[PDB]
RNA sequence: UUAUGCUAUCAGGUGGAUGGCUCGGCUCAAGAGCUUAUGAAGGACGUGCCAAGCUGCGAUAAGCCCGGGGUAGGUG
RNA sequence: GAGUGUGACAGUCACUUAGAUGUACGCCAAAAGACCGGAACAUGUCCCUGAGUACCGUGCGUUGGAUAUCGUGCGUGAAUCUGGGGGGCACCAACCUCCAAAACUAAAUACUCCUUGAGACCGAUAGCGAAAUAGUAGGGUGACCGAACGCUGAAAAGUACCCCGAGAAGGGAGGUGCAAAGUGCCUGAAACCUGAUAGUGAUGGAACGAUACGGCAUGAAAGGAUCUCUGGCAUGAAGGA
RNA sequence: GGUGGCAAUGGCUAACCUUUUAUCUGGGCAGCCGAAGCGAAAGCAACAUGUGCGCAGCCUUUUGGCGAGGCACGACGUAU
């Protein structure tokens, strides 16, 4: 959250850089389905650990897959088929931006979600 | 003289007659000084800090140790405090006592304003002036426009009035400037479109308010610079009913 | 200055740049020296040396605003039409309390008959509202 | 309309101005009549020294039915008893109404040059 | 095969200019405005699994307890 | 349709925004109740109403305060409503005006550690000294003086394996990446230094160039194509064999 | 000084209010300058043109005429 008090870059950027957890948790949003958007009634939510997603922008688009992981500091999130082959060759995670993924299958395994996503 | 109103279909459906604000000479040399004073007025004071480059002790060496007089430290051969000297203080800065206001008499404003109310109605000048536009000038609409309160009703009515085009072209010549601008918080360069005048504060100003390039006012709230953005007179303009009969001896 | 203009010039028009050092290249501070090398210019500009005469008490002394008869009787029509002035059977009747006025100087011609009231007049003024057929009313 | 008078011409800034000294000049020559361009040269002049004519002059200096043009501005101060046409750049409220009211016309520097190009009977007022 | 050199360009090294970026600075405005013997501010020393500085904290020591908000991560 | 983030420019991807909601402790707060109580006049050999005080003399400071500022050192020092003070030298008179030498009293005002906002402000030798492991490193016995240092990439994918090497250096080869951008890593100027190329060069004279004409080299783009070279013909000013 | 607004029935407002976040719009006549000078002061207090020359411009028989502004007088206010 930053309102429009200030319109100001600096300000925006050091609201959002200098952010708390409990802030960086809603910059962990990304778009609901057509579905899951009709049956929750809200556009987005908070991409969580476990739930599916489908990459939507960068160099895997399209794939789907369960979030491995979530990092609040970095805001990135990770992906199961989203990875970087390293110049060993083992294959190592590359974190994705939430805002570039779209949610397919929520993560209900905690019953405080529905009210986490919305009210 | 007179005026053909239109309704919200964009159909003539009556005539008013213009007050005497409308039939003022043009005079871009009154309008640019009225906009220019109140662009100096909005202004705000800066400058460096009461000591900057100057709360060191440093004193010069003084001859015979083959070095420039300047003040150097008590304790190092650093310059310091000189406006030639790394770190020394500005020589002539900007000051925040410094008085940027300008002042316009209120009789030679209240002309610049009537001259950029009467240039509203001159087609060269407002095409000129960069607006597309297919309307008739003046565009007189009926007070009903005032009383419209969502965006998409002032886009069927600009759409309508053959406006909307300047719309467009504001939202779409929307550019990201060059320069120190952006960092400041002057990211984009925007251009103006259409200005709406109101009688009196009516739901229009919400209604019409977000539409790229667009100001909308009431006759209390108009000035040069509403009139002539950039010191440039022919902004195009819609008045209602109710704004054309409060200009009656508006600026004059 | 037009600091742009001289952006090259080193000296910047102040011809050597051994001028504009600091007082000493203007003669001293201020209206210094009038009495020894500025006295001519102190003369010029009306610096001399002296006093002369003695001030009364502003409570005591006073200034009298003042009209001429001419402009009173030039623009009287516009004093009757703007309330200040009535007339009485074909006279022009001024008050010059309620204009702010309390000499009427006689300065000008009286065409008209004015019947003036003030706190004073000067004598000119007296015979020139007399001889057009008005008269002057002291304000008591 | 050399470089020194180009010079003056590109100082004025009231369009007003501009286009009254282009046009005298051009009836200046069309028409032959120096007057007009007598006027052009006047309104090149400095703006400081403009003709500020107030109504006494003009009672004090014209008869019945006299043209008058006046390279400026025709002020209210004194009484005009006679009608008297007064061409000027502009005129002061109570110079207008007094004007109007002794009879006159208070017209402008173009009108009068439309009214008669040749500026036969005109007397410059300063 | 003319060395030692000279002039220009090029390649590279050194260097850190320029450009672009900036969570910093500065100025103005609007608010708000006392605290400490119930021991303050400030300082010293300690305090982390691997921890030297800074920051936080005080032998309960990057911390303990309760209520609310937040919700799936956290461990300056 | 303020803006910021997101792999390049985003009203519709995210946070937001416009607009609505909610909020413990607190703060203000109207109706309605409980309480001490307030205001005029008549009468007057009646009573009370601020002392080292007011004033004054003299010295000094201060003031625009001038014989007419305020202060305070010394000295002196009243009156009591039939009274006392003031009205820019003193005193007399008239008129006008007030009641000191005891006490409190919101608001309008000032300021900026701090909070928020904004900006024709600065943009890393600038802007705070400090883009803070910055009043730090460091300097001074001390009072105190006081720096420098920002940036990989979209993602560490931060170079596997192999060869040389004493090597946990480094180099080569080979990879990663759109790009080495290869870790004080964006861009990467000049000075300076190394090498290459062109010209010149061990008989040579110095403001390092300007101008003209030649040799050698170059002359891809951005410069010319009746342009360049070489001639003929016509007309040809000054001048003129 | 250049460029403008208004103009002797003059010009402009200052603080401040109106800001609905510094702009802005509309107010705001307090005050300042101009409007009468001369004089230390007390004080007193002037030409809305009496004459001439004459530029521009206009008219003209091309030589003159009218002639704003300008110039030179005359008159007047006041101090001495
Ligand atoms: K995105
Ligand atoms: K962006
Ligand atoms: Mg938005
Ligand atoms: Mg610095
Ligand atoms: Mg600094």
């Amino acid at each position: 959250m930053i309102a429009m008090v200030s319109k100001q870059p600096r300000k925006q950027r050091k609201a959002r850089y200098a952010a708390p957890l409990h802030i960086r948790q809603k910059f962990m949003g990304a778009r609901l389905s057509e579905a899951l958007t009709k049956e929750y009634g809200t556009r987005s939510a908070a991409v969580i650990t476990g739930d599916t997603v489908k990459v939507m922008r960068g160099d895997f688009k399209g794939t789907e897959g369960k979030v491995q992981s979530v990092s609040l500091m970095d805001g990135t999130i990770t992906v199961d088929g989203v990875i970087s082959t390293k110049v060993d060759g083992t294959e190592v995670p590359r974190p994705l931006n939430p805002s570039n993924v779209m949610i397919t299958k929520l993560e209900m395994k905690d019953g405080r979600r529905a009210s986490s996503i919305k009210k | 003289a007179t005026a053909k109103t239109i309704d919200l279909t964009g159909k003539a459906v009556g005539e008013v007659e213009l007050p005497a604000v409308f039939d003022a000479d043009y005079r871009p040399d009154l309008i640019k000084k009225a906009v220019l004073a109140a662009q100096a007025n909005r202004l705000q004071p800066y400058g460096p800090r009461l000591y900057s480059g100057m709360e060191t002790s440093a004193r010069g060496w003084g001859s015979g140790r083959g070095v420039s007089h300047v003040p150097r430290l008590v304790n190092s051969s650093r310059a310091a405090r000189v406006p030639h000297a790394k770190g020394g203080r500005r020589a002539h800065p900007p000051k925040p006592e410094a008085d940027r206001s300008e002042k316009v008499n209120t009789k030679e404003r209240r002309y610049a304003i009537r001259s950029a109310i009467a240039a509203t109605t001159d087609p060269t000048l407002v095409s000129l002036r960069g607006h597309i536009f297919e309307a008739e000038l003046p565009i007189v609409a009926v007070n009903d426009l005032e009383s419209l309160e969502r965006t998409k009703q002032v886009i069927e009515f600009l759409e309508a009035a053959g406006l909307y085009e300047d719309v467009l072209r504001a939202k779409y010549g929307r550019h990201i400037r060059a320069g120190r601008g952006k960092l400041r918080g002057r990211k984009y360069k925007h251009k103006k479109s259409v200005l709406i005048v109101a009688g009196e504060n009516t739901p229009i100003l919400k209604a019409a308010r977000n539409l790229s390039g667009v100001d909308v006012v009431t006759v209390d709230s108009l000035n040069a610079e509403l009139l002539a953005p950039g010191t440039h007179a022919g902004r195009l303009t819609v008045w209602t009913e109710s704004a054309i009969g409060k200009l009656e001896g508006a600026f004059q | 200055m037009d600091t742009k203009k001289f952006r090259g010039s080193r000296t910047c028009g102040g011809g050597t740049h051994k001028n504009r050092r600091g007082a000493g290249n203007r003669g001293g501070r201020g209206k210094a020296g009038g009495c020894k090398h500025h006295f001519v210019r102190a003369m010029m500009r009306g610096y001399s040396y002296g006093k002369h005469g003695f001030k009364r008490p502003d409570e005591v002394s006073r200034d009298v605003s003042i009209v001429n008869v001419g402009e009173l009787d030039e623009l009287a029509s516009y004093l009757v039409e703007e309330g200040l002035a009535e007339v009485k059977d074909g006279a022009y009747h001024i008050n010059l309390e309620n204009l702010g006025i309390e000499k009427v100087l006689g300065s000008g011609r009286v065409t008209k008959n004015l019947v003036v009231t003030s706190e004073e007049f000067s004598a000119s003024a007296r015979e020139k509202i007399e001889n057009a057929g008005g008269s002057c009313i002291d304000a008591e | 309309m050399g470089k020194k008078s180009l010079v003056k011409l590109t100082r004025k800034t009231n369009p007003r101005i501009v286009s009254l000294i282009l046009t005298l000049k051009e009836r200046a020559n069309g028409d032959s009549a120096p007057i007009w361009k007598d006027i052009a040269k006047r309104l090149e002049a400095p703006s400081r020294n403009y003709a500020a004519v107030n109504i006494s002059k003009i009672n004090r200096h014209t008869a019945e039915d006299d043209v008058l043009l006046i390279p400026g501005k025709v002020l209210g101060a004194g009484l005009l008893d006679h009608p008297v046409t007064i061409a000027a750049l502009t005129f002061s409220d109570s110079a207008f109404e007094k004007i109007t009211e002794a009879g006159g016309k208070c017209l402008s520097l173009e009108e009068i040059m439309e009214a008669n190009p040749k500026g036969s009977g005109i007397r410059i007022f300063r």
